[PDB]
């Protein structure tokens, strides 16, 4: 029996951002 | 301010499937919401007072990979439908209800934010009903009240014809109450 692996994460600390440029 | 939230893979098949034999997780962890997978299926793992559930039905009494390698469940109910191990050192933690709404969001493994009209302890209806294909892997996802605080995790979808009106999900009191038993 494996492990369950985590291979992503959902984010809802995050506020209306000004998307940077680069 | 409103529900928003976004999606990050951070691995892939390989990866995955080396750091399920090897247990040993050593990337780094950020979110409420962790995209949980097995050798099988892929779902999602919320974090809410410092511990990481997910639906039994997917993790079953597995460990979850973490950089110290195997971490074993916390809280195992084949009954509540719950397993549960301490949120992995990154993750931010949610907090359970306390304005008893009835008007729940739930959040998808794509990081799409859906009402859903509480309809009793465990109901609640897709004000906008969809396909199941795209409920899909958000099992053990959070049902969050306005507020943006965990009332309940998706458990299963109501469907028929292959589209979900309704959805049956696990009231944030049976995972305080799996957690005293
Ligand atoms: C999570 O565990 C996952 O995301 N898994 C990862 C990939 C699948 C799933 C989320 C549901 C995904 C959309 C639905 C996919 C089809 C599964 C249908 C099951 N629905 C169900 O049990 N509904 C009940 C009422 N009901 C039936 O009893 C039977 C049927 C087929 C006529 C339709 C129907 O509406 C409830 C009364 C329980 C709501 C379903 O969602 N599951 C069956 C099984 C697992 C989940 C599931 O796969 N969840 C259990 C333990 C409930
Ligand atoms: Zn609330």
């Amino acid at each position: 029996k494996g492990s369950v692996v985590i291979v992503g994460r959902i984010v809802l600390s995050g506020k209306p951002a000004i998307i940077p440029k680069k | 301010a409103p529900i928003t939230a976004y999606a990050q893979q951070t691995r892939g098949l390989l990866g995955c499937i080396i750091t399920s034999l090897t247990g040993r997780d050593k990337n780094q962890v950020e979110g409420e919401v962790q995209i949980v997978s097995t050798a099988t299926q892929t779902f999602l793992a919320t974090c809410i007072n410092g511990v990481c559930w997910t639906v039994y039905h997917g993790a079953g009494t597995r460990t979850i990979a973490s950089p110290k390698g195997p971490v074993i469940q916390m809280y195992t109910n084949v009954d509540q439908d719950l397993v549960g191990w301490p949120a992995p050192q990154g993750s931010r933690s949610l907090t359970p209800c306390t304005c008893g709404s009835s008007d729940l969001y739930l959040v998808t493994r794509h990081a799409d934010v859906i009402p859903v009209r509480r309809r009793g302890d465990s109901r609640g209806s897709l004000l906008s009903p969809r396909p199941i294909s795209y409920l899909k892997g958000s099992s053990g996802g959070p049902l969050l009240c306005p507020a943006g605080h965990a009332v309940g995790l998706f458990r299963a979808a109501v469907c028929t014809r292959g589209v979900a009106k309704a959805v049956d999900f696990i009231p944030v009191e049976n995972l305080e109450t799996t957690m005293r038993s």
